[PDB]
RNA sequence: ACAGGGAUGGCUUGUGGCGGCCAAGCGUUCAUAGCGACGUCGCUUUGAUCCUUCGAUGUCGGCUCUUCCUAUCAUACCGAAGCAGAAUUCGGUAAGCGUUGGAUUGUUCACCCACUAAUAGGGAACGUGAGCUGGGUUUAGACCGUCGUGAGACAGGUUAGUUUUACCCUACUGAUGAACUCGUCGCAAUGGUAAUUCAGCUUAGUACGAGAGGAACCGCUGAUUCAGAUAAUUGGUU
RNA sequence: AACGCGGGGUUAAGGUGCCGGAGUGGACGCUCAUCAGACACCACAAAAGGCGUUAGUACAUCUUGACAGCAGGACGGUGGCCAUGGAAGUCGGAAUCCGCUAAGGACUGUGUAACAACUCACCUGCCGAAUGUACUAGCCCUGAAAAUGGAUGGCGCUCAAGC
């Protein structure tokens, strides 16, 4: 028989399995589609959490109450040193990829 | 032929003539000719015709197929 | 029950060139060229006679038979393209709100574009592009109308088409919000 | 305020439509003859009663929407007459409710002998004579219904007049220039022709004296007969004549 | 706006420019679009769509037939009686209906259970089919109450209906004569299919041959009140 | 409807026993009952049906009926 | 229009259904005992609730008996429960406090004890302009 | 086991059951005129008697009024006076005169203020507890006339500091 | 107490029954009977009354949680309606996404109240049936009512009262892992899949409207429900 | 179709596209299904609904020109009678005839406050040869369906591997 009262579900299912990475580094699973119109750049990069702080920021966005006011926000660190590119991959394209 | 236009019946007075229609005109032709001493032929091409009945009036004593 | 012949015939004017292979027909007048693929339909093209086209079905059933009228209508529909032009005249009309219409020329694609502001003192800009081969003017003669020109009679009839739709009254009473574009008179050029 | 807000009347066959339909298709439809009997009874009886409150609730709201002529202002209540046959509203009104009462007796009455049903043949057997009973006492209305649905359209475009209020009221023949003073010095869209009986209603306009909103009422133009000899057209005059507290403006074309 | 401000809107400004053309072109495909819905509905809605055109087929067939024909009270009544509303009006001593389905007593009675106990006592019938308990009726009480008729389902009246008269009149149900599947039947008064039952004719207006008033004869039950709910007989004349 | 894109639960075509065998058993039924009503049947019956005779379109109707009319003549010469 | 105001931004919300808060107006009642929050969306089991800013349907618990009878709008005006403003400020009043109006927002009364919330000074202008203190 | 329910061939379901003469009527049409209420005296075995033709008829303005909804559609269908093929051109008058319809309206717009001043005379409000329900309720009303159904006395208890406010009539 | 035996179904759905008449047609034309859809006609308060509630043998629930059906309440799009505008009504495609918080047990617990975009209906049990816990419900104690001379039974009413796994297999959720040398960087078959609804500013007091009233596309800003993270700050926790 | 254990031959019912032994066998047709059909007969279900597709039957029109169109006519008594504020074929009620006719209703619809205006029935001209109506028989679609994902046994099959 039917459930009486509707409670939308628990968690989504678009995460599953809830299971440990297999691995550390977190995997660039898609880059941007590449136009061949543009310059040449990058488009990642890497650095290590450092923590989190707050600022106060001078908000200009017209339609917002908080428009020409301060707003107190919280701000996450990452630390980037410089990388080294030591490297270069081509890839063809295949009808399995 | 299942795909066919609908034809339409028509509700009203009149119905279509047929060969009596064309029987009468017959007769009364042939009932006409021995009448009259003279049998004219008259053409009106690409007019309206409507001033027809205005002649029938004005030659009463003549008769005018139009058929 | 299957007719064992059948035979429909296209008379092709003087200055008009009509090419066809492998069911693609290519007629070419004083206008230009049109083309069109009519290989979905099983048919026999032939020249029975000087300035005649032939078409032919063996063996056909009536639904066979009956595809000939549309091929044969089809292609001296092209063959009037190309020869005299095919010409529908839109009007629009407004209440209070007048539409503003600009019609510009894309360098780039080489086709036409249509924008039509201030429908019912709407804000949005509504942009309308002609399929290729479809020329658009606004007629100095009369009063808000537009021209749309071409040889392709499909082309000219569906860009009419998409402006008739883009200007849709919508949640209004229709006997009473008379605003639109509409087709208002459908011929030749010449 | 007007009566603009009153619902759509629908005819018998269509209210007996819209009925069916709801109970179609807004309760489950599929029964076992292998289940327990009370499980049988309680479908049954949850049809019947679904069916009832529906016609109850349409019922109700045409009622409840129509205007009562009682509690009106005596020119509302006059013009209502002179428009519709005061008569004949409050007879279509009455059966409209006397067929809601009867609809009430018929699921009660059903729902009692579906407590006693011993098979699911006898319990569909009283649904099917409970909806068809209620089906024939809606498809007795149909002239009602159809009365009711004009006299609703008429009464959504009827003019909204306030009877308390500084009002200038235009009477007279036809002819003499009523619906052009009216155009004249207010907004409203009256017609002004050349044949009599141009204006064939009561129209209204408004204007600004002193910082103060007056409202003019064009009538249809009056004949020079007793009052039993007048149509409807010019009784629309007389009553607002009769009724409102006015300032009367009486034109002659000399 | 006021009175028929959408006619003299009309009259002002007309109509959208392809309007004819639109309603000419939707009335064109009309026939396309009910042979497809003919073919592509399912279910309910098909079944009365179909029901639906069957009879405006029929009734246009009847039109058309009275088009074809156009070039082309039954019992004397005094004039008073003309033009008002009168019914059409059409050894063995046998009913019209004289033998029915039996009825077998697990049918007719079912039985109430009695006692706190998980085993209960079953002595108690309760009658499943409408009766008729006649006046002055006391129940009796529950000790000894063996069958039980139910207040929801004991009748009063009934809709009669005189075969020769051709009219239908409730009537109230005076005593219940017969039930032809048992005796205990008639005692307990059961309302069943071809059931002899005794009614109140005061209202049909019944005078015998020596000028007294009839006010009571005999009628058969021709439905089945259990189902339908109501009481329908017919005067047995 | 949205049939393609969205098709609902299959109708199957696949038989059970049970179905079958309640199916033949009430169409044996049926069989019986109509032979039952036909024994009983109060309906008019003609003794000769409704002969629908020549169709036109048969090319030679004429000198059939040409035939016909002269086996008439014979057989009435003859009795 | 339903009487949830427009543009308020996130606050944490002090007050559930079944709260009674007191009565900051001169209408006669004392407190307000809070049966439904506007604006409240559906979910299972979840009490609604409201914070500063926010109208509510309140019963006079304590007051004038003519008051007792009737569901009365009231607007929200002090909260004890603490929360934080855009500008980084956590906050909170010693009491939990609303005024009645009607659903267009006029109040009932005609002055208002102690301070109000820049949320409902903001959001009502009637409420700000009965408002000696705005906090 | 089922029966076999069959009906037989008799004379006496074509006959009279139940016949009374016309001096018997006028007698009990008497007899009802003339009776008078007695509370104590009980009835203990009512008459099987034809009522319909003993009791009076209704009243006159009730006979006229059950009626005239009826009379008035017979004579004006619905369809001919408000529709797009209606006919009605005179309406239906209180008055005929100037004079009357001029005194029409004054007593018309003073019985309309008096039913104003009477109904102003006589924040929503919340719902009324549903412990005020009680003694309404279907179970209690079915075990009521569960018990005047197998009751030949029914005891109706008053109290003595209310008694027609404890009355159940 | 003992010995044993047990625990209607390609059903259903939206439009009553009885009686009469009409009836295209089916039959019949050595009999002019009999069937008969569509219909129709008879029985079953001038918007009233509120002083007529008509029987438990059949038992339902609540909590938690997942999924499906569509017979759609809301959201999206569309057709029609005197649909001016606003608000709607009827209908179509559509199950993607939601569908709540409470009062009332002197009771078929079903009806009220509010919020809300909306507070739609069902299945997977009830065509017998080990999750937890309230009622039909009923071992032994006890009392009142009815019946019986009585043991006792019941039309009944009340009170108190013993089943207490999991470590097994499968399934499910996670965690390791042999064989291919160890490692780093990758691809992507296949499986899962995600957002939702409201409001405010502008358009605009504009279109429309006699008046009262009164939109929408584009643009902008918040909030509801859901989901995934996080701990700078504020609370809680020691 | 009846039975000891074996070998060889031939069949029955059923089958021969693959699973699967045996034919993508032959002839003439029919049918395209938005979950066809392939083991149906019963029910849903009816004299049922289809501008699906073929085969027939009956009646009718037709070079004295049929069916479809296009160009034109569609008139006079007469604004027929009663009624209506108004009502002229076209809000209603009842009648519904004559003339001129080649033909044209005291009018089939749109329209007007009422007229006007347009349109239909019917007639003529242009054209050019076969059609129209209703029934019958086949095959196809609809003719009511719930709820885990599934079943002509499965793949799959469209001048079939369906009938
Ligand atoms: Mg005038």
């Amino acid at each position: 028989s039917h459930r009486k009262y509707e409670a939308p579900r628990h968690g989504s299912l678009a995460f599953l399995p809830r299971k440990r990475a297999a691995r550390h580094r977190g995997r660039v699973k898609s880059f941007p589609k590449d136009d061949p119109k543009k310059p040449v750049h990058l488009t990642a990069a890497m650095g290590y959490k450092a923590g989190m702080t707050t600022i106060v920021r001078d908000l200009d966005r017209p339609g917002a109450k908080a428009h020409k006011k301060e707003v107190v926000e919280a701000v996450t660190i990452i630390d980037c040193p410089p990388m080294v590119v030591v490297g270069l991959v081509g890839y063809i394209e295949t009808p399995r990829g | 032929p299942k795909s066919k236009r609908a034809r339409v019946y028509h509700l009203t007075q009149v119905n279509k003539k047929g060969r009596e229609a064309k029987e009468r005109l017959f007769s009364n032709i042939r009932e006409t000719i021995p009448k009259y001493q003279h049998c004219f032929v008259f053409s009106v091409d690409n007019m309206r015709n409507n001033y027809l009945k205005d002649v029938r009036h004005e030659l009463n004593d003549c008769r005018i197929f139009f058929g | 029950m299957r007719y064992i012949h059948s035979e429909e015939t296209i008379p092709v004017p003087e200055n008009v060139k009509v090419s066809i292979k492998s069911r693609l027909v290519t007629v070419e007048g004083p206008r230009g060229k049109l083309q069109k693929d009519l290989s979905h339909i099983a048919v026999n093209f032939s020249v029975v006679k000087k300035g005649v086209i032939g078409l032919e079905i063996h063996h056909g059933s009536r639904k066979d038979v009956a595809a000939l009228r549309t091929v044969r209508t089809i292609i001296n529909n092209m063959i009037i393209g190309v020869t005299k032009g095919f010409k529908y005249k839109m009007r629009y009309v407004y209440a209070h709100f007048p539409i503003n219409v600009n019609v510009e020329k894309n360098a780039e694609t080489g086709c036409y574009e249509v924008e039509i502001r201030n429908f019912i003192g709407e804000k949005i800009v509504r942009k309308v592009v002609m399929a290729p081969g479809v020329e658009v003017e606004i007629s100095k003669a009369q009063k808000d109308e537009l021209i749309l020109s071409g040889n392709s009679l499909e082309a000219v009839s569906q860009s009419a088409a998409d402006i008739q739709q883009i200007c849709k009254v919508r949640n209004k009473d229709i006997r009473k919000f008379l605003d639109g574009i509409y087709v208002s008179e459908k011929g030749n050029i010449v | 305020t007007g009566w603009k807000d009153i619902p759509p009347v629908p005819t018998a066959q269509e209210f007996i439509d819209i009925v069916l339909s709801r109970t179609q298709r807004r309760l489950p439809t599929q029964i076992r003859p292998g289940f327990k009997i009370s499980r049988i009874r309680a479908f049954y009886t949850r049809k019947v009663k679904f069916t009832q409150e529906t016609c109850s609730e349409k019922f109700g709201a045409i009622i409840s929407s129509f205007p009562v002529l009682s509690d009106q202002h005596p020119f509302h209540r006059d013009l209502m007459n002179i428009l519709y046959d005061a008569d004949h509203f409050k007879v279509a009104l009455g059966q409209i409710s006397t067929a809601k009462n009867l609809i009430e007796t018929i699921s009660r009455d059903y729902v009692r002998l579906l407590k006693y049903a011993q098979s699911l043949y006898q319990c569909k057997q009283l649904k099917r004579a409970a909806l068809g009973r209620m089906a024939t006492l809606i498809k007795r209305l149909k002239d009602p219904l159809i009365y009711l649905d004009q006299v609703r359209q008429h009464l959504a475009r009827l003019p909204d007049i306030n009877p308390t209020t500084r009002t200038l009221l235009v009477a007279g023949f036809p002819n003499v220039g009523k619906s052009s003073f009216v155009r004249s010095v207010t907004r409203a869209d009256t017609p002004v022709e050349p044949y009599a009986f141009t204006t064939k209603s009561l129209f209204v306009g408004h204007l600004d004296y002193k910082y103060l909103r007056y409202q003019v009422i064009d009538t249809p133009g009056i004949l020079d007969h007793p009052l039993e000899e007048m149509n409807t057209i010019e009784m629309q005059s007389v009553t607002a004549l009769a009724h409102l507290r006015a300032a009367v403006l009486y034109f002659m074309d000399i | 706006p006021q009175n028929e401000y959408i006619e003299r809107h009309r009259k002002l400004h007309g109509r959208r420019l392809d309007a004819e053309e639109r309603a000419r072109k939707k009335a064109a495909r009309e026939g396309h679009k009910n042979s497809e819905n003919a073919q592509n509905l399912r279910g309910l809605r098909a079944k009365l769509y179909a029901k639906q055109r069957h009879a405006q087929k029929i009734q246009m067939r009847k039109a058309i037939k009275q088009h074809e024909e156009r070039n082309v009270p039954s019992d004397p009544i005094p004039s008073y009686l003309l033009d008002r509303a009168n019914p059409t009006t059409a050894a063995r001593f046998s009913v019209p209906i004289p033998k029915v389905r039996g009825i077998s007593e697990e049918e007719m009675f079912k039985v109430v259970k009695t006692g706190k106990k998980t085993h209960k006592k079953g002595w108690k019938r309760i009658v499943t089919k409408p009766t008729f308990v006649g006046p002055d009726f006391t129940r009796r009480p529950v000790k000894y109450e063996r069958f039980i008729r139910p207040m929801g389902l004991r009748y009063k009246k009934a809709n009669v209906t005189h075969p020769t008269l051709n009219v239908t009149v409730q009537l109230p149900i005076l005593s219940v004569k017969k039930n032809p599947s048992n005796p205990l039947y008639t005692q307990l008064g059961v309302l069943t299919k071809g059931t002899i039952i005794e009614v109140n004719v005061s209202d049909l207006g019944i005078v015998t041959a020596s000028g007294k008033i009839a006010w009571g004869r005999y009628a058969q039950i021709t439905n089945n009140p259990e189902n339908d709910g109501c009481v329908n007989a017919v005067l047995l004349v | 409807a949205g049939t393609i894109n969205k098709p609902k639960k299959p109708t199957s075509k696949r038989k059970t026993t049970r179905l079958r065998a309640k199916i033949s058993k009430r169409a044996a039924e049926k069989k019986r009952k109509e032979r039952k009503l036909a024994r009983k049947n109060p309906e008019w019956r003609s003794k000769l049906k409704k002969d629908p005779g020549i169709p036109n379109l048969f090319p030679y109707k004429e000198r059939l009926l040409q035939q016909i009319e002269e086996e008439r003549i014979r057989r009435k010469e003859e009795l | 229009k339903r009487g949830a105001p427009g543009g308020k931004l996130k606050m944490t919300l002090g007050l559930p259904v079944g709260a009674i808060m007191n009565c900051a107006d001169n209408s006669g009642a004392r407190n307000l005992y809070i049966i439904a929050v506007k604006g409240a969306g559906a979910r299972l089991n979840r009490l609604p609730a409201g914070g500063v800013g926010d109208m509510v349907m309140a019963t006079v618990k304590k007051g004038k008996p003519e008051l007792r009878k009737k569901v009365h709008p009231a607007v929200i005006v002090r909260q004890a429960k603490p929360w934080k403003r855009f500008d980084g400020v956590f906050l909170y009043f010693e009491d939990n406090a609303g005024v009645i109006v009607n659903p267009k927002g006029e109040m009932k009364g005609s002055a208002i004890t102690g301070p109000v919330g820049k949320e409902a000074a903001e959001l009502w202008p009637r409420i700000a302009s009965n408002a000696g203190v705005v906090m | 086991e089922v029966p076999k329910a069959v009906i037989e061939p008799n004379r006496k379901w074509f006959t009279n059951t139940r016949v009374i003469s016309q001096d018997t009527l006028q007698s009990f049409r008497e007899a009802m005129a003339e009776k008078q209420k007695d509370p104590y005296t009980v009835l203990l075995k009512s008459n099987k008697l034809p009522m319909s033709l003993i009791r009076d008829g209704p009243k006159l303005e009730d006979g006229l009024k059950k009626h005239q909804a009826k009379m008035t559609i017979e004579r004006e269908p619905f369809s001919e006076t408000f529709g797009p093929k209606a006919q009605r051109k005179r309406p239906k008058l209180s008055f005929n005169t100037v004079d009357e319809l001029a005194g029409y309206s004054e007593q018309s717009l003073d019985s309309y203020h008096a039913r104003l001043e009477e109904k102003k005379l006589l924040s929503v409000a919340t719902a009324k507890e549903a412990i005020f329900n009680k003694g309404t309720s279907k179970r209690i009303w079915n075990e009521l006339y569960k018990v005047i159904d197998s009751s030949d006395v029914i005891l109706h208890v008053l109290d003595a500091r209310d008694p027609l406010g404890t009355r159940c009539r």
